């Protein structure tokens, strides 16, 4: 088969980590004992992606829990589908990261990055073939953000042609009132860029906009955020554990998603928050992207969508077509038929229909023009930064960080204005 | 003798692979099994249709042919299907790993793993050979295995076998069923790497298929299944002269003469006729006329170009079933009188034509109709090039910027081999255009 | 006659070798070049990968020589 190994770092990565697992469980029917009581041979098929097959057909999530701290470990032990996980897997310091990135890449989680690497070793040495990882975390934390991203350089060194793939949380001001965060933010950026084939930005600042406005949620909780984020995931790995007239692994997707290389930040989408025409104008609605961006600041690299539940086929190639016409001005013409529509017979749970967005736009800038915003307004008075120096850092490290962020941001914007002739 | 190999690369070329084999099983009347009671003569023969079917002791009809993935889920559904019991297992070859829509995994990083091993496979089957003809080589222009992995096989295959004739048939990508967006640059790598190495090749527009699928046997939205039964019927029709005999059949290698006046010029127009359902066939017999004229519209077409616009270099008509010369001679002349059917100066007008009276046959729960006559018009037209144009020019749009090259450069390759493969295009599309000219 | 005909014959066989040798010759020549290329791609991202490590050797002794 084609194993994906499983990586959840800090506090928001094993919350949303868990919550992933418990959606595709469901999808997939199983239990948090892992047995199987399913009625479809379809969710069994390609199984062996996420799971792993032991003794009695025990269904074992291939999924690695990180942290540094042993709070959040006990929280998914205890929480549902606890039972599920490798007791090994579990990988916890007694420290704590404090929100500071130093501490997660350079001190105190390169002190625990081994005993990882040891199970993620572990783990990857038994795949009949490793395709790659999937990383969930934060970019404000210290352990997600600082200790994640040293993961990832680390995995990259002894699997360097295997697919590294995040799914990062970036940090909004309207969630967290925590002030160090675009420092975070940024520097974690800094390794994102060198050290992953594909990156989805899930963008607090979005999911708090969709909660509030749409879902009409005043003081929102992270549950709220994540009802969101797990109905993404499920989404946009679909193509990953389900067969259907093309299937798709980590490796495929970069190839068809990343024209170059640096350019691997996704801003995703989800429709609704029906009839076919209505769910495809929605997901290109700039309302429902989970990047707090609007896609007509720029233009479309690439845009890769599912249609889950029974509807008609004919219908969605249609309307696919149409919005593509309707809005040709938004999709770069140097890269023909640059977007692609997926189907998925099986429905979420609760949905008859929906559909989730995957787009590898230009304007995915706006957010990093935000954090880069927010970052040069602490940076220009050196506020807290005596908490990264104090590890060892430079203050290079934050100018180079920054400058190839802006780097990142000008990349986009070139692509954006470049033409056919 | 005269035995001809398929080689079946990639999910395209295997799941067509599937439609034809079946497809060749019912109108030979060979069971699932292998077993096949008209056939007298147990163990061997030297029948027409041993060219595609060797023959067991147990009296079993095996397939010379070979299955190539470099992923094993498409061909494992070969092993436990209907017919598993067909194919020696050595035949089905799998990996553990696709080449991910990379022609340079295909022909470079996974295929070269495996190519070995494919070629002692077909070696097995060349030596059960008392007189092999060639091979029969099925693929996508657009995979990373029926890309990357057959340019490599089809070169591996010029130095182990020479001369030896071989076929392609090969699966123009379309958008309406892509499965990559640098499909074109597949394409235009494959097609650089291949052409020394093919001596003909005949080209299927998936769009082409699509819409037959649409228009003619009302399939709202055509799965790869009614892609491939339709296709099967084209094979069939090309392949029908090696498999069959009789009195008016020509051989292939006859109209390969006529269909290839330069080593270059090596791309024949299919055209085949009637796709109709059985709603509309019922009470409705097509006759030899009808089913003549249907080749000169371009709907019919298997690449989707207008010949209307270019120059004939040769028109070749295949028929099977109900077809005596007498209807022929006459469909051909009211058409020659009412269509737009222009040679170029340097090579004669007449229509070769061969007849294989074995009918049309239809797979069991299918969409086509079963007709009592068809027929397969196989031209060498120079607006097949437009096809090259339409390809080329997606692949100019996406290499200007250098888009998605970097996964080619990351697995061995260089920008030098997509300009050259490029130039070649360039240098064939201008082949066609001079080919047009008349002469001085 | 007989001459002219050995002669035709002679070039047959000559002309298919060279298609075979130089098709074996130009195939060695592409596998090589693709292997060179493709070693020299992953051995970069080694390379910068262990500044990587070199340099939070360097972070680690910067820190315990500030106390
Ligand atoms: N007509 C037809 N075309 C097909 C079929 N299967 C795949 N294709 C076409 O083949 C192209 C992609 O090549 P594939 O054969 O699927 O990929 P591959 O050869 O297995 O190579 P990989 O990328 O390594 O998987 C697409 O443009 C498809 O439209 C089929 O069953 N029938
Ligand atoms: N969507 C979501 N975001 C979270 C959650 N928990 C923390 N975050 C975000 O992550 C950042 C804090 O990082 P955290 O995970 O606590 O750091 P760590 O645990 O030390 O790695 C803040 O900017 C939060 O908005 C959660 O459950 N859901
Ligand atoms: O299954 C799939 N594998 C791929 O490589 C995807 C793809 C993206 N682009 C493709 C192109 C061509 C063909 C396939 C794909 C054009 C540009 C972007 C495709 C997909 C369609 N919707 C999805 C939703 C979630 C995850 C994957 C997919
Ligand atoms: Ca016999
Ligand atoms: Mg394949």
């Amino acid at each position: 088969m084609r194993e994906i190994v499983h990586i959840q770092a800090g506090q928001c990565g094993n919350q949303i980590g868990a919550k992933f697992w418990e959606v595709i469980s469901d999808e997939h029917g199983i239990d948090p004992t892992g047995s199987y009581h399913g009625d479809s041979d379809l969710q069994l098929e390609r199984i062996n992606v996420y799971y792993n097959e032991a003794t009695g057909n025990k269904y074992v999530p291939r999924a690695i829990l990180v942290d540094l701290e042993p709070g959040t470990m006990d929280s998914v032990r205890s929480g549902p589908f606890g039972q599920i996980f490798r007791p090994d897997n579990f990988v916890f310091g007694q420290s704590g990261a404090g929100n500071n990135w130093a501490k997660g890449h350079y001190t105190e989680g390169a002190e625990l990055v081994d005993s990882v690497l040891d199970v993620v070793r572990k783990e990857s040495e038994s795949c009949d073939c490793l395709q790659g990882f999937q990383l969930t975390h934060s970019l404000g934390g210290g352990t997600g953000s600082g200790m994640g991203t040293l993961l990832i350089s680390k995995i990259r060194e002894e699997y360097p042609d295997r697919i590294m793939n995040t799914f990062s949380v970036m940090p909004s001001p309207k969630v967290s009132d925590t002030v160090v965060e675009p420092y975070n933010a940024t520097l974690s950026v800094h390794q994102l860029v060198e050290n992953t084939d594909e990156t989805y930005c899930i963008d607090n600042e979005a999911l708090y906009d969709i909660c509030f406005r749409t879902l009409k949620l005043t003081t929102p909780t992270y549950g709220d955020l994540n009802h969101l984020v797990s109905a993404t995931m499920s989404g946009v790995t679909t193509c990953l554990r389900f067969p259907g007239q093309l299937n798709a692994d980590l490796r495929k997707l970069a190839v068809n998603m990343v024209p170059f290389p640096r350019l691997h930040f996704f801003m995703p989408g989800f429709a609704p928050l029906l009839t076919v025409p209505e769910l495809t104008q929605q997901m290109f609605d700039s309302k429902n992207m989970m990047a707090a961006c609007d896609p007509r600041h720029g233009r479309y690299l690439t845009v890769a969508a599912i249609f889950r539940g029974r509807m008609s086929m004919k219908e969605v190639d249609e309307q696919m077509l149409n919005v593509q016409n309707k809005n040709s001005s938004y999709f770069v013409e140097w890269i023909p038929n640059n977007v692609k529509t997926a189907v998925c017979d099986i429905p979420p749970r609760g949905l008859k229909m929906s559909a989730t967005f995957i787009g590898n736009s230009t304007a995915i800038q706006e957010l990093f023009k935000r954090i880069s915003e927010q970052f040069t307004a602490m940076f220009r008075r050196k506020a807290f930064l005596h908490w990264y120096t104090g590890e060892g850092m430079d203050e290079m490290e934050f100018t180079e960080a920054e400058s190839n962020m802006n780097d990142l941001v000008s990349e986009y914007q070139q692509y954006q204005d470049a033409t056919a002739d | 003798m005269r035995e001809c190999i398929s080689i079946h690369v990639g999910q395209a070329g295997v799941q067509i692979g599937n439609a034809c084999w079946e497809l060749y099983c019912l109108e030979h009347g060979i069971q699932p099994d292998g077993q096949m009671p008209s056939d007298k003569t147990i163990g061997g023969g030297d029948d027409s249709f041993n060219t595609f079917f060797s023959e067991t002791g147990a009296g079993k009809h095996v397939p010379r042919a070979v299955f190539v993935d470099l992923e094993p889920t498409v061909i494992d559904e070969v092993r436990t299907g209907t017919y598993r019991q067909l194919f020696h297992p050595e035949q089905l070859i799998t990996g553990k790993e696709d080449a991910a829509n990379n022609y340079a995994r295909g022909h470079y990083t996974i295929g070269k793993e495996i190519i070995d091993l494919v070629l002692d496979r077909i070696r097995k089957l060349a030596d059960q050979c008392t007189g092999l003809q060639g091979f029969l080589v099925f693929h996508s222009f657009g995979g990373g295995t029926g890309s990357g992995f057959t340019s490599l096989l089809m070169e591996r295959l010029s130095v182990d076998y020479g001369k030896k004739s071989k076929l392609e048939f090969s699966i123009y990508p379309a958008p309406q069923v892509s499965t990559a967006v640098v499909e074109p640059y597949n394409s235009i790598l494959t097609t650089h790497t291949t052409l020394e190495h093919s001596d003909c090749a005949f080209m299927v527009d998936n769009e082409a298929i699509y819409d037959i699928c649409r228009r003619n046997l009302d399939i709202e939205r055509p799965t790869y299944t009614n892609l491939n039964r339709l296709i099967s019927q084209i094979v069939s029709s090309i392949t029908a002269s090696l498999r069959f005999d009789g009195a008016l059949n020509v051989d292939l290698t006859e109209f390969q003469t006529n269909l290839v006046p330069y080593p270059r010029i090596h791309f024949p127009l299919a055209t085949y006729a009637p796709v109709i359902s059985a709603e509309k066939a019922y009470h409705e017999q097509l006759s030899v006329a009808e089913i003549t004229n249907a080749c000169f519209e371009p709907a019919n077409q298997m690449v989707k170009c207008d010949p209307r616009h270019g120059k004939y270099m040769a028109c070749c008509l295949l028929y099977r079933g109900d077809v005596v010369p007498k209807d022929v001679n006459a469909a051909i002349a009211t058409i020659k009188t009412k269509r737009s059917i222009q040679f170029v100066d340097w090579c004669p007008t007449g229509f070769k034509v061969g007849i294989n009276y074995q009918p049309p046959t239809v797979v069991p729960g299918g969409d086509l109709a079963k007709v009592q006559r068809a027929v397969c018009m196989l031209s060498n037209t120079t607006a097949i090039a437009e096809a090259w144009a339409r390809l080329d020019h997606k692949f100019d749009l996406m290499y200007a910027k250098r888009a998605f090259v970097h996964w080619y450069v990351g697995e061995g390759m260089e920008e030098g081999e997509f300009s050259e493969a490029r130039e070649d295009m360039a240098a064939l599309e201008k082949d066609y255009e001079e080919v047009g000219v008349d002469s001085v | 006659k007989r001459e002219h005909e050995r002669e035709v014959i002679q070039k047959a066989i000559e002309e298919n070798n060279n298609f075979i040798k130089m098709a074996k010759e130009k195939l060695a020549q592409k596998m090589e070049s693709n292997k060179e290329n493709r070693e020299a791609h992953l051995a970069a991202m080694l390379e910068r990968l262990q500044e990587k490590d070199k340099h939070a050797e360097e972070v680690r002794k910067n820190k315990e020589l500030k106390e």
